[PDB]
């Protein structure tokens, strides 16, 4: 008749971005229902720092072309789109990079800042082919959830680049039998979440634990 | 502002005679839905305390 | 009869919408019906959607 809470047993890190938590121990059913339930959750509520705005000095408007640099401004988006940022506290925060010389335009050479961190240095964000040439950038980043294009959240040189904030890409979540423990029956519920890197294991679970509790605590009383 | 989500106002309870409910919630995110109806499904159909006959013997 | 004439040229980035209308290759067109959340597609064993 009791049902026994589940516990973070274990959190091991696999690789530097996915990652593999362990829920111990379940009963019978709740082990699809929990695994379920979070993936859901996790997939969508969660909170990042995707790059949201870039302005460029020496560009005039997305569609035109810089000199120096392969890359044609768009594609440079597309790569500060697909920049990972680590951001605590403040909300929002903005970054420069001014690299200049020939050779890769990595994301290491981003001037440095605070509790800012580039998670992933080596994410090519763009190319430089001519000696003096140099690229000039500020980047701005703030948090949020889900998926906010440009237009639905609308100077000249105030490039809008769509938001893609999600730390987490590929939930799965497996169920599998545990130790005897004097009781059979008891699920180790087994997740893995394949993260950019930003969030870790342990505090993406508990925040999607805490948003589900704080829902479901919205049931408890009814009329 | 990230941990924020809107919460439900419980509005619908109706009762249809003595044991048919029809309860509604609103609004809520999108897929929050799906993911507390299927949870309470399988929850309450699945694990819910109770007593029923189990054996009979003539 | 034109004194001068100025021509401006817009440029749009449309989105994947729900009316637009992909098709394969073997004639099997379509009209996008939803763009469903990441979640509520079908994952194969291994979690990629």
């Amino acid at each position: 008749t009791e049902f026994l809470k589940p516990r973070l047993v274990d959190i091991e890190q696999v690789s530097s971005t996915h990652a593999k938590v362990t829920l111990e121990p379940l009963e019978r059913g709740f082990g699809h229902t929990l695994g379920n339930a979070l993936r859901r959750i996790l997939l969508s509520s969660m909170p990042g720092c995707a790059v949201t705005e870039v302005e460029i000095d020496g560009v005039l408007h997305e569609y035109s072309t810089k000199e120096g640099v392969q890359e044609d401004i768009l594609e440079i988006l597309l790569n500060l789109k697909g920049l990972a940022v680590r951001v605590q506290g403040k909300d929002e925060v903005i970054l420069t990079l001014n690299k200049s010389g020939i050779g890769p335009v990595t994301a290491a050479d981003i001037t440095h800042d605070g509790d800012v961190e580039i998670v992933k240095p080596q994410h090519v964000i763009c190319h430089l082919t001519d000696e003096n040439a140099s690229i000039s950038m500020r980047i701005k980043v703030q948090r949020g959830r889900g998926y906010v294009p440009a237009s639905t959240r609308i100077p000249i040189g105030r490039l809008l680049v769509d938001a893609c904030y999600s730390p987490v890409e590929r939930i799965a979540y497996n169920v599998e039998a545990a130790r005897v423990e004097q009781r059979t029956d008891l699920d180790k519920l087994v997740i893995e979440m394949e993260t950019n890197g930003t969030i870790d294991p342990e505090e993406a679970i508990r925040r999607a634990a805490t948003i589900l509790a704080e829902q479901l605590e919205a049931f408890v009383d009814l009329a | 502002s990230v941990t924020e989500f809107l919460k439900p106002r419980l509005v619908d309870i109706e009762q249809v005679s003595s044991t048919h409910a029809k309860v509604t919630l609103e609004p809520l995110e999108r897929g929050f839905g799906h993911t507390l109806g299927n949870a309470l499904r399988r929850i309450l159909l699945s694990s819910m305390p109770g007593c029923a006959v189990t054996e009979v013997e003539i | 009869g034109v004194l001068k004439i100025v021509k401006v040229y817009l440029a749009v980035k449309r989105r994947i919408q729900p009316g637009d209308k992909m098709a394969g290759r073997h004639g099997n067109k379509g009209v996008i019906s939803k763009i469903n959340p990441i979640e509520d597609m079908p994952y194969d064993e291994n979690g990629t959607p």
